[PDB]
RNA sequence: GAUGUCGGCUCGUCGCAUCCUGGGGCUGAAGAAGGUCCCAAGGGUUGGGCUGUUCGCCCAUUAAAGCGGCACGCGAGCUGGGUUCAGAACGUCGUGAGACAGUUCGGUCUCUAUCCGCUACGGGCGCAGGAGAAUUGAGGGGAGUUGCUCCUAGUACGAGAGGACCGGAGUGAACGGACCGCUGGUCUCCCUGCUGUCGUACCAACGGCACAUGCAGGGUAGCUAUGUCCGGAACGGAUAACCGCUGAAAGCAUCUAAGCGGGAAGCCAGCCCCAAGAUGAGUUCUCCCACUGAGGUAAGACUCCCGGAAGACCACCGGGUUAAGAGGCCAGGCGUGCACGCAUAGCAAUGUGUUCAGCGGACUGGUGCUCAUCAGUCGAGGUCUUGACC
RNA sequence: AUUCCUUGUCGGGUAAGUUCCGACCUGCACGAAAGGCGUAACGAUCUGGGCGCUGUCUCAACGAGGGACUCGGUGAAAUU
RNA sequence: AAGGAACUUUGCAAUCUCACCCCGUAACUUCGGAAGAAGGGGUCCCCACGCUUCGCGUGGGGCGCAGUGAAUAGGCCCAG
């Protein structure tokens, strides 16, 4: 249900009680509400929400027009949510509590054109027994005269990375209201300064 | 870590000097004796982990002789072990303690500092024979 | 990935003898034309070299001599150029791209002080 | 991906100075760390490690040091977070004369 | 040679392939000094200016 | 006028006559452990000794270490151990040249993909105006394993010993996704040390070559599993074997013909990702608009430049002087670990002080010192019919 | 190196050995100049075991350089 | 990193080893040899003294992780 947008700032050490908890700092800047998607007026229930602030000199006339309807301030990023529909704007306070589990999603770092050993784990071949197919290079791709063809959606070299990724059940260690900061036990995908979306625990234990 | 084929030093007077790993188990000690393994993989024996192994070089006059298949518990790895406070421990050599199906030491005493995940793993008697618990 | 920090065109001794040779050249001649890439690569190296030499301490000089193996030039940068560049924050080097070439079809450019 | 105007360095410091702890000026030579050991159910033990510092890795929360002891004819290195809450105090036993920041040669 | 093609290719196909080979026309500018057409962010190869005059005519 | 042979390695996918988990009936099923049959292919199905082996036996484990198919799958993917080339030898048949139910040592496995097929990524056009951005989801893929312990409870059960289904909690293995804070790896010139030789006239200090880092020690960012974080599920609908309710034909009986219920790791949905070229091309917010006789133009974008945790090229993101984008510069962090020079001590090699020194790639900020100047190209005036509304 | 039956039987080494070593014997089909048996030394020979060491493996990572990729210049081939 | 032949037809390949001095060196043997078996130690700089000259020996002292400091450089053994 509820959630917000922020920036991955980094990972650091942090003891809680008597144990060393690795955490990942996230800036959940205040998020304005720019549009209310009513199912009646649209077709589904949702809320549009903005993040990084932009200079009006950089904002398209149309986009300015959009922002004027609610009249907050031009922002660089907009996204939507579900079942979320409160009043005012979207600060992580009251939203997330320390101890609550959360689904943290973002765009991974991408690795470009990675082989199969990297991409799909694979296993490649013997490095000593006399080859020409060391490191990677896959084995075969099919069978033979039967379906003389390779299966749709199979394991080959490709673009690894740049994917939407959602990690589930992360613990909210600490929350600094006013500094608009939040700490999350463990690692979140994507790079520092990356966009992250922190959503309520969807289907949890 | 620990894995089969991997020669260890014996931290006890069970008779055995150096023993080679035969297979890594899943240290199922508790309740009555030692229990059946939490699986047939596990590729590395951590500390406080029960492994099976063969005696390779043992001393003349002792409870255990060369060629003997026997289970032992790992007391000292060169791989580093991370404690929950955040600290870290590691020993210059890898050693174990030969035991029996009840998990008790075949020797009369232990030689050298034993880990401490051993206490966690409920290896009370080992910790008993042990000089220090680092 | 590949999120490092420098350029390479050949090996390790190379990029060096290069940056050095070219730095020397520019310092000596005040402006040279070269490939826009080689120029880009030279800019910061040489800027930094002015800043070293821009110290006056015999140390700073003996530092500079590690790169500039030409004495007349070390003296130039040391006693003439550095001094002059004393009031300006940092780095007076600029690049002007001329145009494409005929031999290999590579865009050329001028680096100068 | 987002391009906010904000110093992240300072941001991290802010959430890390609350977990930073300053120790005696050691660098070479020996040390005795008196550590608590309360993970024994209820009883709280105290053990001392005394050895030769050989590591000054990190800073802030992440800062730590590696000390090496020979205990019962067997080599032993420990690694301590300056800020570990299972560490009471640390004392310099004596200072040492060395020419580099590591000492990974004391192992042979 | 393992890398041999089965049949010769058709004029049609062999041209469809080439439907991505058209060079882009250099977008040229008018030089505000010697009214000659030059290459953006470069130096007018004619008069030699670029905000005041740098290269030798 | 050629369909390359065994085994392995690599990579898969499918059948069900099901090795393990799941649900059942029956028992010579007390319990616990089993036997047998029926339903059920979601996932899983370990590592080693010998042998070319496929098999098979053995060591040590496991819930389990299933059986087959795909040209006994897979050599324009690898190997070349086995087997039908040329050498040699033994046994052996033959007078011989030679031969094989034999055994043995040795013996070249061919850089470029046209088309289809597959993985990644762009260009065009379409989607009845030209544009910026937010999206529903028809559909499609991924995922799918499982042990042990504790509680229930030492209860039901049983002479005893032994010892539960159900339910409720913890912790592992292997696997996968992400991540780089920790632990470590690497870090091809970031710092230091060392040797021989050559040079900067010599001394001192340095540079080069000894690798495509001379050698050694260490190491930031980045990248990285052996490190860490998380996941498999709950709920729900319809079912399989099977188990029941009401209940006729056999005015008894009966899960069955009408009707209904319960019930599997399976199916559908749920979870993660893609997805309007879903040519039936969808929805919402906002902007410029009613020129001119194909072309000036608006909104808007492109080219060009400077870069980037984006990347083969394209593409994607940021910035482009109303500027903090990169470099430089400043400060700081971090790495190296005490510079040159001078002074002192010593016959000297060295030591000590100045000196928490000096040097410096990637890190974190600040600052208009440099370059992003100037300018060009492209880009709407929105078909028709029917219906409704003022 | 003659072995078929056969991975023969026992012992040695190994946690586990079809090959290897030592014996025995039923030598399918050993045998004294197509020499029998043994032998120090020798061997880029063939077989088995051990020590040390290691990316050969568990299991891959990082780094470098030369190509692969881009632009300009020159521009083939088998095949069909 | 940890492990160290688990790889595999086979340690294939690639490591370890590596010069010169000193100590020391098995079975077996045709007494020549096996042998450089194996294994261990040394190795730089300065000063003084000594000697047979480029050096070397002895003693004392100094520096580094390391002193054939870079290059050239045997891995060994048992058995058939
Ligand atoms: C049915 O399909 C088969 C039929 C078979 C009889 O023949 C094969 O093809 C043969 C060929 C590939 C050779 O394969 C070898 C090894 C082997 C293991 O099989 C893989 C077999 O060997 C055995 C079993 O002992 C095999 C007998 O022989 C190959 C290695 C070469 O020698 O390549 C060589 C070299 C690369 C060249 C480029 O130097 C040239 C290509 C080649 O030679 C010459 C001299 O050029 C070429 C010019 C030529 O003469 C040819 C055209 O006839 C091809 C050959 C006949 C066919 C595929
Ligand atoms: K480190
Ligand atoms: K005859
Ligand atoms: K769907
Ligand atoms: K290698
Ligand atoms: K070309
Ligand atoms: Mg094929
Ligand atoms: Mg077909
Ligand atoms: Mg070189
Ligand atoms: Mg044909
Ligand atoms: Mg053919
Ligand atoms: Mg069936
Ligand atoms: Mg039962
Ligand atoms: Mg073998
Ligand atoms: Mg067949
Ligand atoms: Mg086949
Ligand atoms: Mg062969
Ligand atoms: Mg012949
Ligand atoms: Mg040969
Ligand atoms: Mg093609
Ligand atoms: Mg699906
Ligand atoms: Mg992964
Ligand atoms: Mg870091
Ligand atoms: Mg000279
Ligand atoms: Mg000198
Ligand atoms: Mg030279
Ligand atoms: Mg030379
Ligand atoms: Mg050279
Ligand atoms: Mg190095
Ligand atoms: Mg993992
Ligand atoms: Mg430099
Ligand atoms: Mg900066
Ligand atoms: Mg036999
Ligand atoms: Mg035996
Ligand atoms: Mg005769
Ligand atoms: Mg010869
Ligand atoms: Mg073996
Ligand atoms: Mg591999
Ligand atoms: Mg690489
Ligand atoms: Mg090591
Ligand atoms: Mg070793
Ligand atoms: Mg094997
Ligand atoms: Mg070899
Ligand atoms: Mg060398
Ligand atoms: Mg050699
Ligand atoms: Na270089
Ligand atoms: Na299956
Ligand atoms: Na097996
Ligand atoms: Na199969
Ligand atoms: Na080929
Ligand atoms: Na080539
Ligand atoms: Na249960
Ligand atoms: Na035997």
């Amino acid at each position: 249900m509820k959630g917000i947008l922020g920036t991955k700032i980094g990972m650091t050490q942090i003891w809680k009680n008597d144990r060393a908890i690795p955490v990942t700092v996230v800036l959940a800047g205040p998020c304005p509400i720019v549009q209310r998607k009513t199912a009646q007026t649209d077709g589904y229930e949702a809320v549009q929400i903005g993040y990084a602030p932009k200079a009006e000199r950089k904002v398209n006339k149309p986009m300015q027009g959009h922002f004027a309807k609610a009249g907050v301030a031009p922002t660089r990023i907009l996204r939507e949510f579900r079942g979320f529909a409160p009043d005012g704007d979207s600060v992580n306070v009251d939203i997330f509590a320390e101890g609550e589990k959360i689904d943290a999603t973002g765009t991974s770092k991408g690795k470009g054109t990675q082989g199969v050993m990297k991409r799909w784990n694979f296993a490649g071949g013997p490095a000593s027994h006399g080859s020409k197919k060391w490191h990677r290079r896959p084995g075969s791709i099919g069978q033979r005269k039967t379906p003389g063809r390779v299966y749709k959606g199979k394991r080959m070299a490709g673009h690894m990375g740049m994917e939407r990724v959602t990690v589930q059940n992360l613990e909210v260690v600490e929350i600094r209201a006013g500094e608009n900061l939040i700490l999350v036990k463990g690692a979140i995908p994507g790079a520092n300064g990356g966009l992250v979306v922190l959503r309520s625990a969807a289907k949890a234990s | 870590m620990i894995m089969p084929q991997s020669r260890l030093d014996v931290a006890d007077n069970s008779g055995a000097r150096e023993i080679m790993c035969i297979r890594v188990l899943n240290s199922g000690i508790g309740g009555k004796g030692l229990t059946t393994g939490g699986g047939g993989n596990k590729r590395y024996a951590h500390v406080g982990d029960i492994i099976v192994a063969s005696v390779k070089d043992a001393a003349p006059r002792g409870a255990v002789k060369a060629g003997d298949v026997v289970k032992a518990v790992v007391v000292r790895t060169s791989h580093a072990i991370k404690r929950a406070d955040g600290s870290t421990i590691r020993f210059d050599r890898n050693a174990a303690v030969i035991i029996n199906n009840q998990g008790e030491p075949r020797g009369t005493r232990v030689f050298g500092p034993v880990a401490r995940e051993l206490r966690d793993r409920r290896f009370m008697k080992i910790v008993s024979l042990a000089p220090e618990v680092l | 990935h590949g999120k490092a920090g420098r350029k390479l065109n050949r090996n390790s001794s190379a990029r060096v003898a290069l940056a050095r040779a070219q730095a020397t050249a520019l310092l000596r001649e005040g402006r040279i034309q070269t490939t826009l890439t080689k120029a880009k690569e030279l800019r910061p190296f040489v800027e930094q070299l002015i800043t070293t030499a821009k110290g006056g301490d015999l140390h700073s000089r003996r530092l500079v001599a590690q790169d500039i193996h030409d004495k007349d030039v070390v003296r130039k940068v040391m006693d003439e150029v550095a001094p002059k560049y004393a009031e300006r924050p940092g780095g007076y080097t600029r690049i002007l791209r001329v145009g494409t070439r005929r031999g290999d079809g590579v865009t050329m450019a001028l680096i100068e002080l | 991906q987002t391009h906010i105007k904000i110093n992240r360095g300072e941001l991290l410091r802010g959430i890390e100075q609350d977990h930073t702890r300053q120790l005696p000026d050691f660098r070479p030579g020996d040390t005795v760390r008196v550590d608590t050991k309360v993970r024994e159910g209820n009883r709280t033990r105290s053990q001392a490690f005394e050895g030769v510092v050989i590591a000054i890795n990190g800073s802030g929360s992440r800062k730590s040091f590696t000390v090496r002891k020979i205990s019962f004819g067997e080599g032993v290195e420990r690694v301590f977070p300056f800020a570990s809450p299972l560490v009471n105090q640390v004392t310099i036993v004596e200072r040492g004369k060395v020419r580099r920041a590591k000492l990974y040669y004391l192992r042979e | 040679k393992h890398p041999v093609p089965k049949k010769k290719t058709s004029k049609s196909k062999r041209d469809m392939r080439r439907s991505h080979h058209a060079l882009t026309a250099p977008n040229l500018t008018e030089c505000p000094q010697c009214h000659g057409k030059k290459l953006s962010h470069h130096i007018c190869p004619n008069c030699g200016y670029y905000d005041g005059r740098q290269v030798l005519a």
